[PDB]
């Protein structure tokens, strides 16, 4: 077994993996989600399409259950770690509890796998920044957002990836009680603030709403035009 | 000891994995690799690296190595990275048969080895494995699919893909003359041969310095068949005389 | 270039010495150990406005009796808290009474200090803890109101503030409090000082406060229950 | 000349030229006993002859010696760290009885040196563990070979010899015992006890007396090692 | 031990005024046989503390060098601490204890006896980890055959003197050779007093008569 | 950069953390120990820092079983780890074998005991010497010493500490062949005084053990009737 | 410059740095001091304040009925270190039913903290210990270092201007031993007294004095135990 | 304990020089040169002894797997020894599960294998000894190249050691496929020649054959009829 401590203690009490973790989420696709009354939506921004993708499994936006879902940013190999063991987390959560998992748990899950890598020997953190959503047994939604050190907060509005700056300035004006209300106008609340962040112009992103009712269900590429010419 | 440790798992101050970076460029300079996806079927295209007179054949291929009956792959990078890679991948893809008395799916598979050399990325202080191989295959699902596993444990689907050396021109070749929907079997094997032209600095292509495998469905049978060869010759001088009626 | 375990020229163990900075950088906790109770209040520092002031808690419950502040990195003292509620369960377990709040804060800080990358266990901590924990609660002897730091040493104090302020916060606290005091000027003298060591607007929002009565059990007070003690500063 | 970058000179790796830069350093840490040895085999018989150097009057010479006996038939010597000395002694000594206890039979001199340069080599591999700064000789009488003298090194390099020679005299004493290639066998009989003594004495230019040298031998008659005594030392001095 | 092997027979006891007195016979016990009537079942501790043994000898001789040998370690650093009668009973009774746990106890039965600080000391430990503290003891067949006449006479006389208590344990001893089988003629008889463990040579009990 | 590990030689073939692990014995006050006909006599000369230490502290004279003895001089830290190892040494041997453990084996079992630590990264080597000595029927008195590289030879007589010439010289003019343990006592005592320096070291605590066929091979520390007489002729021998 | 990362690396003066910066945290802790006289033996420790309004500290801890320590260096360390002299205590009376003697106790510590000392990737134990118990033999002072040897003592003091409470019990080390019980521990008094800056004097809450001896187990007096002792100074 | 980290890592241009080092000691190493010829597969190596002291009758450069399987090194000597013992190894696991002789190209990819496993996992370095494989399996000769990094090529006929470029290009002009093994001896003989530097006899260099009896190495006596052609 290869023990070493990675993450080490510095000068002004600094960690530079865990930091520099975290440049690594900024190196990203940048993914938005906002949190509405009856509805939640998550999305992210496709650097190059360049049209020899298959647009399925390079979605960034992932199911950890049936109410739960995750978008994140960072490097995608480490992300897949954290979808998959969280899937294990949410079924085996359903084993003993025998009702389905709450929006928090799985995200102190999250936070505290992305914090044992931290502190553990040999193992570095996880470049990744992960945007949760989900709806409670009583019907609530629910918005969180966990960091590589292991912090997790909720959330009315928020942006990982690059430009996650210009774009939480962006949400931080722009939300309010009006266009939360409406459940198409806020699926136009992200693309407007994906929109920002995409220099190259057009719909190149990927967009997902999961409602309470009939889960989530991805949106098309057809399907996320129409909000963009009505945004036009 | 820490003063003999390079420290490969750690992060760069701009947020870069040293050993997984470095492992790229390794790629870079490694065999020349493609794939096509196609209606009917899958194709790969690898630029034989050793063209050497004295080197014999041994078994069925080089690069190749057929991971199963349903599907197969292509390695570029260090020629005994890929090997442990192959086997590992055999390891997995059957496992899933023994347990689940059915073929891999191909989305399945690599995510699997993905897991496995990041493994390496991440905890265990060892390197990364420095090859980057492609993927082909047949499912019950979503039919003929075409994979690219890069050193970092990140995948993702590929109509048109290049791995080795000259990757870079031959996917920009791969966006023009590609159609989506529009290729058929036929059609693939002469759009190979055009990327392998240009993105080799030979004059032209001997069909030994080259070796392509197609993966076609038969009687409900997946079938993986590395051409000869007289059949990749036949190719070349279908490009090679076509070339000459375009000026 | 050195490992997690080394002395300095003075001795000051270098990780904890730069943990115990990393405390510099997190929020003001504040808290008094009255005869009447103790209270702990600690400042939430919203970085956005789109940040929900309800998930973040600063404040957590060990036991019934016995209630926790932290300051610093919220993610390392989740496993130290998490400790603490498994050990006052199995005291309770065992011996079948409330677990002192002298054993609670012990327990949790042999966690302290210990640490290291050569055949520790299977699992192993790879850095110590950069928080700093107060802890709080009625046992046996009365009200009691604890510290964590860094380097595993607890120290028993009636009031005491930590994190980025926390130097020119204890000197507030010095003068204003004395052993006669009771629990509600508890509550009114911490967020005086509070807002003196808040750089934002002092209100229901971005303070968390919690008390524990000999009498009652830990309990947090509420966004209404916030709005008459700041009305009242 | 020899190129050296990164970690080379503290853990064996390969050096720009793949010389092992620091497995080298093994060999130059025998030099450090300042001692020679100087063995030899006949057709009948193997001789091995050492120096035997007391630096202080305090010494207890029966106690101080590089003649170990491994085996029954089976002698050694060893030139290098005495530190270093004991510990490939005891761990010959163990391989050596694992063999009889496995299969069943005295260990030949052939199979006993190359699992201790098996051993060696797992030092110069890992990065973990030096290299072993001493060599050891190791002889012995077959039963279809008949006499074996083989040495071991830190680099693991058994291969055999009609002669061996080590030590800080090493290249003196190999060159100058290489003219004795000469005659086959070298008029190999029950003195070429002499053969070693005068090659070990010629490259000192010492002229040993009795005690100031020890000796041991193998031989068909007698396939026990014995060690030969002072007096039975003299005997063989004073002819020559 | 799941089964013995070789057994041994009663080994008595009784303290008296001055220090502690056992006896065992020299026999050995195979399946109903006298095979080795050579050894030796009394040991000598150390110079306070003194012990015998019924039951099996094998496992005895285990406890001859784990529990001598701790003697020796306790006399290597030498700061004038040294183990009291009750301290060795109380190790040995934790040895005896930790292996039925295991299921793989010691047939061994023994007694322990020794003078320190002025007050003599006795002790019993058994296999199952049985342990106490009586003024007169007596293991295997002794407990029938000859703890009821060491309770006799100490029930009248609570204090006995180093010759009464020897004429106490002879005439158990000759009694144990009349209706025990596992019995013997020749016997060991150690004595601890304030000068240590002294263990006399073989005595035997031809002095008996038999009225037929 | 070499010298920063064991495991590292160096471009001449020499093991720093070896060779500076003896230099800590020569940090340490002077030890000695004479193999005389009738048995092995010990000394020590021992530093008392502070005379708030009582009579008797820091003790280094170590008894590994009840017939051998060790004397040490280095690191006392390193001193009673390889006093408790050579005990498990001579403790194994007993349980075994069933006999007492004759002083080549044990001397042998912990030189390899300190080379173990010399040839890895992982540990470091030991910074004391140390001397075992012995008396038996059979075998007769013997006398070792192992150096911090874990080497052990033979001795007469040997000297280890800060001076370690100054003691040899007074060693090899004693002519012990011929004396027995009760003349070894009152001369042991003679070397000690003789290589004390009265500038740099000022307090000091003699010492002194013997082993030998007086104690039917055992070792113990001298009565304070012998040592008495000891210290009282090697003052009137010092003027 | 390079030899004072690792423990396992040796200096060219034949010297390990990283033990003797190790010794350098005891020195920079809190003056304890303890003594023995042919009956009693005393431990006296100034209880350190980080503030005004703490409990300053416990530096005396239970290890046995019979044996006490006092500590001074890293309090985390101490305790992981006296939770293993309290297993070690309690594994004599539970196997021996005795008392475990005081000088085979602290042989068990030099055997112990030397073992970070010779191995990578760990450290030594950076706290020391005036360990006082009473033994078939007497009082023991016996004394724990960070490096693994101990030393017999008659009175010591260690922690920080610990060598002015030394030139103190030097002095009058003479009549220690013809002291009675309450005069005893009044030594201690004045030599931790010269420990403490002009401006700084012995009170009552700072002062924890532990006692063991023979009729009487080891016992520690608090803030209010400790007047009558103080009355006399 | 052992170190946990990898000793052989990717440099700034994309290549591991650990192994790109190995290759220096096998190109400083004693000449060995296979031939693949039609009925079987001959292994000839140079054996120079430093001085005539040495014994050429103790080791053997040339040494058997099984019966039916030998190879040949260019490199160091003791990191083949462990190496080739394991071969020996990992084939007759094969034959305790099989039943069957080992195949040469399944014999190379277990030992190539292992030559990559100390490439990557910690605390061990690389071989520095290169391998040629020769067996006769299922009527077909084999001859095999084990790279230092665990990489393995089919050559029907190559060299290696000192001068192995020059040596290289000496065998693609005289080999031929129709070649049998009594032509293909003198052929492998003559490069030996091609980089000696002094006068070579039957215990200047070792030679081995495999055939459809099985690999034997030519005892000396046999070496020196070779010689005279």
């Amino acid at each position: 077994s290869y023990d070493r401590a990675i993450t080490v203690f510095s000068p002004d009490g600094h960690l530079f993996q865990v930091e520099y973790a975290q440049e690594a989420v900024k190196k990203g696709s940048t993914a938005v989600g906002v949190r509405g009354r009856d509805i939640v939506v998550l999305g992210v921004e496709k650097k190059s399409v360049a049209k020899l993708q298959d647009e399925r499994t390079v979605r960034k936006i992932c199911a950890l259950d049936d109410n739960v879902c995750m978008a994140f940013a960072g490097l995608t190999a480490d992300a897949r770690i954290v979808i998959n063991r969280a899937r294990v987390e949410c079924q085996s959560h359903r084993l003993t509890v025998e009702d389905p998992v709450t929006v928090e748990y799985i995200t102190r899950y999250i936070a505290s796998l992305k914090q044992r890598y931290t502190q553990s020997n040999g193992r570095r953190p996880f470049g990744i920044s992960a945007l949760i959503v989900g709806f409670d047994f009583d019907g609530t939604p629910r918005l969180y957002q966990t960091d590589p050190s292991g912090t997790y907060h909720a959330w009315k509005a928020n942006a990982i990836g690059r430009g996650a700056k210009s774009v939480r300035e962006f949400l931080e004006k722009n939300y309010t009680d009006e266009a939360i209300e409406t459940d198409d106008l806020t699926i136009k609340l992200v693309i407007k603030a994906l929109l920002e962040v995409v220099q190259s112009g057009g719909k190149n992103i990927e967009l997902a709403v999961m409602r309470r009712d009939q889960s989530l269900k991805i949106l098309n590429p057809e399907e996320i035009e129409k909000y963009v010419a009505e945004i036009e | 000891s820490r003063r003999y440790d390079s420290r490969t798992t750690i992060f760069s101050p701009e947020g870069r994995l040293y050993q997984v970076e470095y492992a790229m460029e390794a790629i870079g300079h490694a065999g020349t690799c493609l794939g096509i996806l196609a209606n009917d079927g899958v194709l790969l295209a690898a630029e034989r690296r050793n063209i050497h007179k004295l080197l014999d054949e041994v078994f069925f291929s080089e690069k190749i190595y057929k991971l199963n009956e349903d599907m197969a792959c292509s390695v570029a990078g260090i020629t005994s990275d890929a090997n442990v890679l192959t086997n590992e991948l055999r390891l997995i893809a059957q496992r899933y048969l023994l347990q689940y008395q059915e073929p891999i799916p191909c989305e399945q598979l690599v995510t699997a080895l993905c897991d496995i050399k990041q493994a390496y990325t991440q905890f265990g202080g060892k390197r990364p494995f420095g090859v980057s191989l492609l993927y082909i295959g047949w499912d019950k699902h979503y039919g003929f699919q075409l994979y690219q596993s890069d050193p970092s444990g990140n995948y993702g689907g590929w109509k048109a893909t290049c791995i080795g050396n000259n990757s870079a021109a031959a996917v920009s070749m791969l966006k023009q003359d590609y159609k989506e929907g529009e290729m058929t079997l036929k059609s693939a094997l002469a759009l190979a041969i055009k990327v392998l032209n240009k993105t080799m600095d030979v004059s032209k292509l001997s069909a030994e310095k080259v070796e392509i495998a197609t993966l076609t469905r038969e009687n409900g049978k997946t079938v993986i068949r590395v051409l000869k060869q007289k059949e990749v010759e036949q190719l070349i001088k279908k490009h090679e005389e076509e070339e000459a009626k375009a000026e | 270039d050195r490992g997690v375990n080394t002395f300095s020229p003075e001795g000051r163990l270098f990780q904890v010495e730069y943990a115990i900075e990393a405390i510099k950088l997190g929020s003001t906790a504040i808290g008094i150990q009255t005869s009447e109770g103790v209270c702990l209040a600690v400042e939430k520092r919203i970085t956005s406005p789109l940040m929900e002031p309800s998930s973040i808690e600063k404040i957590v419950e060990i036991d019934a009796h016995i209630g926790c502040a932290m300051s610093g990195l919220i993610a390392d003292a989740k496993t130290l808290i998490d400790k603490a509620r498994v050990e006052t369960q199995n005291h309770w377990f065992t011996y079948n009474e409330t677990m002192t709040v002298e054993s609670v804060t012990q327990a949790v800080s042999n966690l302290a200090l210990q640490f290291g990358e050569e055949d520790a266990d299977p699992g192993a901590m790879s850095r110590p803890f950069g928080v700093a924990l107060l802890f709080g609660g009625v046992d046996e002897k009365g009200p009691q109101l604890f510290h964590m730091d860094p380097s595993g040493t607890f120290v028993q104090c009636d009031a005491r503030a930590i994190g980025s302020a926390s130097e020119g916060a204890q000197s507030s606290l010095q003068e204003v409090y004395h052993k006669s005091m009771t629990l509600k000027e508890a509550i009114k003298s911490s967020l005086i000082i509070l807002k003196q060591v808040m750089e934002e607007k002092l209100n229901a929002t971005n303070i968390e406060l919690a008390t524990v009565q000999p009498g009652q059990n830990f309990h947090m007070f509420t966004k209404e229950e916030l709005e008459e003690v700041i009305k009242d500063i | 000349r020899g190129s050296s970058a990164g970690f080379d000179r503290h853990i064996t790796i390969f050096s720009p030229e793949g010389r092992l830069y620091q497995v080298e350093y093994a060999f130059k840490a025998i030099n450090q006993g300042g001692l020679t040895s100087v063995a030899v085999r006949g057709k009948d018989c193997a001789v091995i002859v050492t120096q035997k150097k007391v630096p202080d009057k305090l010494l207890d010479s029966s106690t101080v010696t590089h003649l170990f006996k491994i085996t029954e038939n089976i002698g050694c010597v060893m030139t290098g760290m005495t530190a270093d000395s004991r510990s490939q002694v005891q761990r010959a000594r163990y391989e050596a009885a694992n063999w009889k206890y496995k299969y069943g039979y005295e260990i030949p001199v052939d199979m006993l040196c190359k699992r201790i340069a098996d051993i060696s080599q797992v030092y110069t591999q890992n990065a973990e563990m030096r290299p072993l700064g001493c060599c050891m000789i190791l002889i012995g009488i077959d039963e279809e070979q008949g006499p074996q003298v083989y040495k071991c090194d830190p680099a693991g390099y058994y291969c055999g010899f009609k002669a061996t020679a080590a030590g800080v005299k090493q290249t003196e004493s190999t060159s100058f015992l290489e003219k004795k290639v000469k005659k086959k066998f070298d008029w190999t009989f029950e003195q070429t006890v002499e053969t070693a003594i005068t090659c070990l004495s010629t490259v000192l230019s010492i002229d040993f007396k009795p005690s100031e040298i020890e000796v041991g031998v193998v031989t068909v008659e007698n396939p026990k090692f014995r060690i030969l005594t002072e007096a039975e030392i003299d005997a063989h001095l004073v002819a020559l | 031990t799941q089964n013995p092997m070789v057994t041994g027979t009663s080994v008595l006891g009784v303290k008296f005024e001055g220090g502690v007195v056992i006896a065992a016979d020299m026999l050995g016990s195979y399946g109903s046989l006298a095979r080795f009537r050579n050894i030796s079942r009394i040991m000598r501790v150390n110079n306070s503390t003194m012990l015998g043994a019924s039951g099996d000898y094998a496992d005895f001789q285990y406890l001859k060098q784990v529990l001598g040998q701790m003697v020796i370690d306790e006399e290597l650093l030498g700061d004038g601490h040294s183990y009291s009668p009750r301290a060795i009973h109380s190790w040995l009774t934790r040895a005896m204890y930790s292996r039925r746990s295991k299921m793989n106890p010691l047939w061994n039965t023994m007694v322990i006896g020794g003078y320190a600080d002025g007050e003599s000391f006795l002790g019993y430990v058994d296999m199952l980890g049985v342990a106490y503290e009586a003024p007169s003891l007596a293991t295997g067949y002794g407990a029938y055959l000859a703890q009821p006449l060491l309770r006799e006479v100490l029930e009248k006389q609570p204090v006995l003197s180093q010759t009464e208590a020897r004429d106490l344990v002879e005439r158990c001893m000759r009694v144990l050779y009349y209706r025990d089988a596992r019995s013997y003629n020749r016997f060991q008889i150690a004595t601890v007093t304030e000068k240590g463990v002294e263990i006399e040579g073989p005595l035997s009990t031809e002095t008996n008569w038999d009225i037929a | 950069g070499y010298d920063l590990s064991a495991s590292t030689f160096s471009p001449d073939g020499r093991v720093f953390q070896v060779e500076y692990a003896m230099k800590a014995v020569e940090n340490s006050s002077t030890a000695i120990g004479i193999r005389c006909k009738d048995g092995v006599v010990f000394g020590v000369e021992k530093l008392v820092l502070s005379k708030l230490y009582e009579e008797g502290s820091n003790k280094r004279l170590f008894n590994v079983d009840r017939h051998v003895g060790m004397a040490v001089a280095g690191l006392l830290a390193d001193a009673r780890s390889l006093a408790d190892i050579a005990r498990e040494e001579a403790s194994n041997f007993r349980s075994n074998f069933g006999y007492n453990i004759p002083l080549k084996h044990l001397a042998d079992r912990v030189a390899m005991y300190v080379h173990a630590y010399t040839l890895y990264s992982a540990v470091r080597p030991f910074g004391c010497s140390f001397m075992l000595g012995s008396y038996s029927v059979n075998d007769g008195a013997q006398l070792y010493m192992i150096d911090p590289s874990g080497v052990s030879y033979g001795y007469w007589g040997c000297a280890i500490g800060k001076a370690r010439q100054a003691a040899k010289t007074e060693i090899e003019k004693l002519q012990m062949k011929e004396m027995t343990c009760r003349d070894i006592v009152k001369e042991v005592a003679k070397i000690i005084y003789i290589v004390h320096d009265e500038v740099k070291d000022k307090a000091f605590e003699l010492e002194l053990s013997w082993v030998g066929e007086l104690t039917n091979g055992r070792h113990e520390i001298v009565p304070k009737d012998i040592r008495e007489e000891a210290e009282k002729y090697a003052k009137e021998s010092l003027k | 410059n390079q030899y004072d990362n690792d423990v396992t690396v040796w200096s060219p003066q034949g010297r390990i740095h990283q033990i003797e910066y190790a010794m350098e945290a005891v020195k920079q802790g809190s003056a304890t001091v303890g003594l023995k006289s042919k009956t009693h033996a005393v431990l006296v420790a100034l209880k350190r304040a980080q503030s005004e309004l703490a409990a300053h500290q416990k530096k005396i801890l239970h290890v046995d009925n019979h044996i006490g320590i006092s500590i001074a260096g890293l309090t985390a360390d101490a305790r992981l270190l006296c939770n293993f002299m309290r297993q070690e205590c309690l594994d004599s009376r539970f196997v021996f039913d005795r008392p475990l003697p005081v000088s085979r106790l602290v042989s068990l510590i030099g055997s112990k903290t030397q073992i970070p000392t010779q191995r990578y990737g760990r450290r030594p134990y950076g706290v020391g210990l005036l360990i006082a118990g009473y033994d078939d033999m007497g009082p023991h002072i016996f004394q724990t270092c960070p490096s693994a040897n101990y030393f017999d003592c008659r009175a010591m003091s260690i922690g920080a201007r610990s060598q002015s409470a030394r030139t103190y019990l030097e002095r009058h080390m003479s009549e220690f031993m013809e002291c009675n019980l309450n005069e005893l521990v009044k030594h201690g008094l004045r030599a931790l007294r010269e420990t403490l800056p002009a401006e700084q004097d012995l009170t009552t809450k700072n002062v924890s004095i532990g006692i063991v001896g023979k009729d009487l187990e080891f016992t520690i007096y608090d803030d209010d135990d400790v007047s009558p002792f103080l009355e006399g100074l | 304990r052992g170190y946990s980290f990898s000793l052989t890592t990717f440099s700034p241009s994309g290549k591991l020089v650990q192994i790109e080092y190995a290759l220096a000691a096998v190109a400083g190493g004693a000449p060995s040169v296979g031939i693949k010829a039609a009925n079987g597969v001959v292994l000839a190596t140079e054996k120079k002894q430093k001085s005539i002291l040495y014994d050429e009758r103790s080791v053997h450069k040339v040494e058997p797997i099984t019966k039916h399987i030998g190879l040949v090194y260019s490199g160091m000597g003791p990191d083949y020894r462990v190496l080739v013992h394991r071969a020996r190894k990992l084939a007759q696991q094969y034959y305790l599960v099989y039943q069957e002789p080992i195949p040469t190209a399944q014999l190379v990819q277990r030992v190539a294998s292992v030559m990559q496993e100390y490439t990557q996992s910690g605390g061990v370095r690389p071989f520095g000894v290169s391998l040629l494989i020769c067996g006769w399996n299922e009527g077909r000769p084999y001859l095999f190249q084990s790279d230092p990094s665990g990489a393995y090529f089919a050559w029907k006929a190559t060299a290696m050691g000192k001068n192995y470029v020059n040596g290289k290009t000496f065998l693609e002009k005289r080999y031929n496929e129709d070649l049998e093994l009594e032509d293909a001896i003198h052929t492998a003989i003559l490069t030996l020649k091609e980089s000696f530097e002094g006068q070579m006899t039957e215990d200047n260099i070792e030679v081995g054959i495999c055939n459809e009896a099985g690999f034997r190495r030519l005892t000396p006596t046999e070496v020196k009829d070779y010689l005279a052609a």
